[PDB]
């Protein structure tokens, strides 16, 4: 029925962020305020794609 | 005797011509009907034998939840 594409894992690194979710829950309000612009494009992105492999960027 | 109680051959017999025209076309009628029936039956194409599917008017296309639907 056809081969599913997969990204190679040299596409899939990226540098990760290392935190642990009390951080994360301790910045979260500051970070949706600064960091809002790619959050809401990857959001986009991801729902009207419907494909994970087509928001990696 | 035929001047008081009856008519000429002609009224029965285009009064036969008639009938005989109703009853043949009534024959061909019933035929054609089976034929078109089965097929009908057979195809699903036709008006008839129409078998309910969903409506597709019930589906929510509104973002849900998670991106892949
Ligand atoms: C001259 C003497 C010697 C010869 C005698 C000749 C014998 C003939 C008499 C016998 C009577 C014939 C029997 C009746 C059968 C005919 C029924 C029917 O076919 O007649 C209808 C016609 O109706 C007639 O009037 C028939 C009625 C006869 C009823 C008989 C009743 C007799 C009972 C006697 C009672 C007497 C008194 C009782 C005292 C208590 C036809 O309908 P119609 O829609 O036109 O058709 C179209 C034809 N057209 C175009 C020509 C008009």
């Amino acid at each position: 029925p056809g081969i599913v594409e997969l990204p190679t894992l040299e596409d899939l690194k990226v540098q990760e962020v290392k935190v642990s979710s009390s951080v994360l829950k301790a910045a979260a309000h500051h970070y949706g305020a600064q960091c809002d612009k790619p959050n809401k494009e990857f959001m986009l992105c991801r729902w009207e794609e419907k494909d994970p492999r087509r928001c990696l960027e | 005797i035929a001047r008081t109680f009856y008519d000429g051959p002609e009224k029965n017999y285009e009064k036969t011509m008639a009938i005989l025209q109703i009853e043949a076309e009534k024959a061909e009628l019933r035929l054609k009907e089976l034929e078109v029936r089965r097929l009908m039956r057979a195809r699903g194409d036709g008006p008839w034998y129409q078998y309910p599917t969903i409506d597709k008017a019930l589906i929510d296309h509104s973002p849900k939840t998670t991106p892949d639907n």
